[PDB]
C-alpha cells in the first residue's frame, strides 16, 4: 500500500506571582470585622522577593527544596545562570534557529535536552560543595 | 531599490510617499532612532492607511507582540490571513504559518509529552474552532503575554523566505521598509484579503498620460 | 554577638479581607496587568 507529529514541552518561567482568589472566597477566610478596622498605610507587606545563592535564584532554589529536583523551567533557568544555555537568535549553520544553544558549543539544545545534557552539571556544581578555587581566585 | 514607480494616489500610495519621503530616505544610524520617536504615527497610519497594518493591533488599540497575548496573535493572524468571505486560506503558506504558531503555543504551554492538538494543517479550514479548541488545552495562554522567544521565532518565520510574505508589518526596525514595501502588488486583484477591502489601503500600478 | 531576631509573615490573603470588594477588584487587575508586563520583561532580559 505504499507509505502523528508529537509536541514537546518548551521552557515556560513563570515569576510565580501569589493567586489572587475571588473576592466572596478571600473574605471567607479573614474575619468579616476587619474590613476598615486596619491602617494600610501601618500594614507592612512583602511584594517583592529574590536570592542569589547555592541552588540559583529563589525560584529554583524553591524547586530544590520542595521538589528535590529541577521541573523544566527550573533546570532550564539553571543552565542559564550557570551559562550552559545561551540564548541565539539569526541564522546558525545557514538554516535560521532560534532557542537556546550550548555557550561553548554553540549547538542548538532544545528544552527538552537541557535536562538530558545539564542536569548531571547543575547538580554537581550546585548547593553544597568541595569549595572550588576558581570561584575564590584560586 | 529605489526605482520609480507610478500608482494610483490612494492612501496607502501616499502613505508610501511619505515614508519614502521622511524614513526611508535617512541613513541607517537615523533609521532606527527615528522609527522609535515616530512609532506611534507610523502604527497608526500603518492601520489607518496601508495594505500591511500594524500587526500589534487589538480590538483597534495599537499593541506591541510582547504586549501581545497568544490568543490574540492567533485570532490577528486569522484575521488577516484567512478570508471569510471565501472561507478558505488565502495562501497555504500563511496557513502553514498560523499552524507553526499554534504548534509552537502547544510546545509552550505543554507540560511534558503529548499529541499536537493539530496534526495536519488541514484542520485549519475552521480556524475559529481550531484555536478555540487548541486554546482550551492550553488555557493559560489566553491571559499570557507572548514569551519573548516565541516573539523572536514569530520575527524569523516572517523572515521565512520559503513562504508569501505577511500582509502586516510585524515590528519597526532595519527591515521595516523591507516588511513595508515587500509584496505589494497582489493587494490590487485581491482586495477579499485586506483589512476593509478598501482600495485606498492597495496601491495600484497606473499610468499618469494613459489614465486619461 | 547575641543577635537574636524573630519575624511573622501572614499569608497575603488575610489582608484583602480588609479591604472592599471594588478595592479588591481594581487591585487584582493592576497586578494582572503588572504581572504580565513583569513577566515580559523578566523573559527579555533573561534571553539579551
Amino acid at each position: 500500500n505504499g507509505n502523528q507529529v508529537e509536541i514537546q514541552p518548551r521552557a515556560n518561567i513563570q515569576l510565580d506571582f501569589p493567586e489572587l482568589k475571588p473576592y466572596k472566597q478571600v473574605k471567607q477566610i479573614a474575619p468579616a470585622e476587619l474590613e476598615g478596622l486596619l491602617d494600610l498605610e501601618r500594614v507592612i507587606v512583602v511584594t517583592g522577593f529574590a536570592e542569589v545563592g547555592p541552588w540559583g535564584s529563589a525560584r529554583t532554589r524553591w524547586e530544590m527544596e520542595a521538589f528535590g529536583e529541577f521541573s523544566l523551567e527550573g533546570c532550564v533557568e539553571m543552565a542559564w545562570i550557570m551559562g550552559f544555555i545561551s540564548y541565539h537568535n539569526g541564522n546558525l549553520k545557514g538554516r535560521p534557529y532560534t532557542g537556546w544553544v550550548d555557550s561553548k558549543t554553540k549547538e542548538p539544545v532544545d528544552d527538552k535536552d537541557v535536562k538530558a545534557k545539564y542536569e548531571t552539571s547543575i547538580l554537581e556544581h550546585s548547593g553544597i560543595r568541595l569549595i572550588e578555587p576558581e570561584l575564590f581566585n584560586g | 531599490m529605489g526605482e520609480p514607480i507610478h500608482k494610483i494616489a490612494t492612501r496607502g500610495v501616499m502613505l508610501w510617499k511619505e515614508f519614502d519621503e521622511t524614513i526611508f530616505n535617512l541613513p541607517k544610524n537615523k533609521l532606527v532612532p527615528t522609527l522609535e520617536a515616530k512609532r506611534d504615527y507610523i502604527i497608526s497610519r500603518l492601520n489607518a492607511d496601508f495594505q500591511k497594518p500594524w500587526f500589534a493591533t487589538v480590538n483597534g488599540q495599537a499593541r506591541d507582540l510582547a504586549t501581545m497575548t497568544y490568543e490574540e496573535v492567533a485570532k490577528r493572524l486569522v484575521e488577516l490571513m484567512f478570508i471569510r468571505s471565501t472561507n478558505s486560506w488565502f495562501d497555504v503558506t500563511w496557513r502553514t504559518f498560523t499552524g507553526d504558531f499554534l504548534r509552537r503555543v502547544e510546545e509552550r504551554f505543554t507540560k511534558s509529552k503529548t499529541l499536537s492538538l493539530i496534526q495536519s494543517y488541514s484542520l485549519l479550514d475552521k480556524p475559529d474552532e481550531a484555536i478555540e479548541k487548541v486554546f482550551n488545552a492550553y488555557p493559560a495562554a489566553r491571559e499570557q503575554f507572548l514569551n519573548a522567544q516565541d516573539i523572536d521565532h514569530f520575527l524569523s518565520m516572517c523572515q521565512n523566505p520559503m513562504q508569501k510574505p505577511v500582509p502586516f508589518v510585524p515590528v519597526l526596525d532595519r527591515r521595516f521598509e523591507i516588511f513595508f514595501k515587500k509584496d505589494s502588488l497582489w493587494q490590487s486583484e485581491h482586495l477579499e484579503a485586506v483589512v476593509d477591502q478598501d482600495v485606498q489601503r492597495t496601491c495600484i500600478l497606473h499610468g499618469p498620460v494613459a489614465a486619461q | 554577638g547575641q543577635k537574636g531576631g524573630q519575624a511573622i509573615v501572614v499569608h497575603p490573603d488575610y489582608l484583602y479581607g480588609a479591604i472592599t470588594e471594588d478595592r479588591y477588584n481594581e487591585y487584582v487587575a493592576k497586578v494582572s496587568a503588572r504581572e504580565k508586563s513583569a513577566y515580559k520583561f523578566f523573559h527579555n532580559g533573561m534571553i539579551y
